[PDB]
RNA sequence: UGAAAUAGAACCUGAAACCGUGUGCGUACAAGCAGUAGGAGCCUCAAUUUAUUGGGGUGACUGCGUACCUUUUGUAUAAU
RNA sequence: GGCUCAAACUAGGAGCCGAAGCUGCGGAUUUGAAACUUGUUUUCAAGUGGUAGGGGAGCGUUGUGUAAGCCUGUGAAGGU
């Protein structure tokens, strides 16, 4: 049954998080756990330490057998993003929007 | 058994029992009607066609109950001229069942 | 002068006028007047005499609904409003004279 | 008397976006779009309520000429000897016959044959 | 002699003002009137 | 703890644009203002003495169909 | 596409298709004419494409009186 873990606030856009979420989802906590300490991309450790979370919560807040569960379902939303000003040729301004994310992920049989 | 009536400017193939629409009728709930100018009777193997009317056939029905049609939404709009037009329309419709056929 | 006119004659038409030869306050008290309001089955009414006394003005402020006024200084607004309306002869016949 | 738009704005938009339900892109998801698309619609269906009887003719002279040609006759000829006959069936009906009555149909063509 | 609630001022008595540039359905939209560009259809025009 | 914590401090409510995840149907031989009038199939709720109707979701296939406003003699206009 | 005693042309003849035209059925409305007569009722006749524009009849929103009323934590406004 579902435990859930957030990481909202990562300073990462949500579309490079989501390549990596769309690889860990569904399967086990050990092969996603694998895939993200062998992943090459940057969304990887947010995604690995909020599934951390989430097992460390399945194991200690309701006392279930990690060796079953499974990343029920991932998804990466969009968090706030911070405008910056960035100055261009000829005088003129830019806006740069530095984007962030929440991950929720919840793991169950 | 069927037969082909009128009813309304339309004509409707029928069945015994069975529920037809067709437009408004000023014929309160309940009573008999009763169609003489039914334009053929088909027993089965047997086909009687009228010219244009079949003699000594009539058919019976009821009317259950009147009910206002589904509302249809009506647009007409002329483009760069400056006119719009909107309207709802119900058409009125009774309900008829068929007691009985006779040919 | 022919719109109050007009409001008098329908406040006498469907009877909420009521015509009292006098109503003098004896003392400054609101409990007073609600028994006079009491035997005169007007819990809620209008009040327009010939003069207003300071007792009778100190005893009507008060209560929710029932007001008084002098004859010469009176509202169609406050007519059609209120409910009932008690008024005196002498106050009638000087709107007479004055309409 | 300051009067605010947005309840009403709210309630307008609304009314559009749902007619607009089931189009594809900005036509069920803003407004600017949405509206012209429930007022083209409204005119496709004003223009196809005359054509859908036009069509549904089409569909049963179509019919009518199929049972009469498997008889032996042309719609041009059958038809003709219906009037002569005095037969007022409708084609409704009688593309009804011939779709799920072979013999009945037979009959009618026996009919107008004997009257031509 | 009524409520005043009930007060009504006649038949005639009152007429609604008219609106320029509310729409097509009010028979004024687009122009309040005004015809199309000349002297006579800007803001500060008048009839000599 | 609080009545309430998607009232947790970016904190009353919390719309839309915009961006995710899940379920249902459709889509890789077919050309265009993307809808509309029909319409098979499929899925889902209710009845009904039990695949037949009613409501809802999708829409294979067929017909028709060159946005809105403005300005013009005249606009799908490749005029604004 | 394809068509040659034509599916071309000429002169006839008979059928059918064919529009929002006309007719059939139901409903709305403007004006006018008759009568229980300010929609109180039923009818009849002629109409009801529309830009600029003129005339008529209303919808919704904010506020004031009606209102010390009525509704409202047994759930107002707002949102869906």
């Amino acid at each position: 049954m579902e435990v859930t873990a957030k990481l909202r606030g990562a300073a990462i856009s949500a579309q490079k998080v989501r390549l990596v979420a769309d690889e860990v989802r569904g399967k086990s906590i050990e092969r996603a756990l694998d895939i993200l300490t062998y992943s090459n991309k940057k969304g990887a450790v947010f995604v690995k330490k909020c599934l951390n979370s989430a097992i460390a919560n399945a194991e200690h807040n309701h006392g279930l057998d990690i060796d079953g569960l499974k990343v029920a379902t991932i998804y990466v939303d969009e968090g706030i993003t911070l405008k910056r000003i960035l100055p261009r040729a000829k005088g003129r301004a830019d806006r740069i929007s530095k984007r962030t994310c929440h991950i929720t992920i919840k793991v169950g049989e | 058994m069927y037969a082909v009536i009128k009813t309304g400017g339309k004509q409707h193939r029928v069945v015994v029992d069975e529920l037809l629409k067709v437009e408004l009728l000023k014929a309160e709930q309940g009573e008999t009607i009763t169609f003489n100018d039914v334009l053929m009777v088909v027993d089965g193997e047997t086909v009687k066609i009228g010219q244009p009317v079949v003699d000594g056939a009539s058919v019976e029905v009821e009317v259950i109950e009147h009910g206002r049609g589904e509302k249809i939404r009506i647009v007409k709009h002329n483009r760069r001229k400056h006119y719009h037009k909107e309207q709802g329309h119900r058409q009125w419709y009774t309900l008829l069942k068929i007691k009985a056929i006779n040919a | 002068r022919g719109a109050m006119q007009c409001i008098l004659a329908e406040l006498i038409r469907q009877e909420r006028l009521i015509l009292v030869e006098e109503l003098t306050i004896s003392a400054p008290k609101t409990k007073e007047l609600i028994a006079k309001l009491s035997e005169l089955n007007a819990p809620r009414a209008l009040i327009i005499t010939k003069e207003v006394d300071e007792n009778l003005y100190l005893a009507a402020r008060n209560i929710p609904h029932v007001n008084v006024l002098d004859t010469s200084e009176v509202d169609p607004v406050s007519l059609i409003a209120f409910d009932k309306v008690i008024m005196s002869v002498e106050a009638a016949k000087q709107f007479e004279e004055a309409l | 008397a300051r009067v605010k738009r947005g309840v009403q704005a709210n309630r307008r938009h609304k009314k559009i976006l749902k007619r607009a339900k089931g189009y594809y892109g900005a036509r069920s998801r803003v407004y600017r779009v949405a509206v012209q698309a429930v007022t083209k619609a409204g005119q496709y269906a004003y223009r196809d309520r005359r054509n859908k009887k036009r069509t549904f003719r089409r569909l049963w002279i179509a019919r009518i000429n199929a049972g009469a040609r498997l008889n032996g006759l042309s719609y041009s000829r059958f038809i003709n000897g219906m009037k002569k006959a005095n037969i007022t069936i409708d084609r409704r009906v009688l593309a009804d016959i011939a779709m799920h009555d072979a013999a009945t149909f037979g009959a009618l063509v026996e009919k107008a044959k004997a009257e031509l | 002699g009524l409520r005043l609630n009930e007060l009504s001022p006649g038949v005639g008595a009152k007429k609604t003002a008219q609106r320029r540039g509310r729409g097509i359905g009010s028979g004024l939209g687009k122009t309040g009137g005004r015809g199309v560009k000349g002297q006579k259809s800007r803001s500060g025009s008048s009839i000599r």
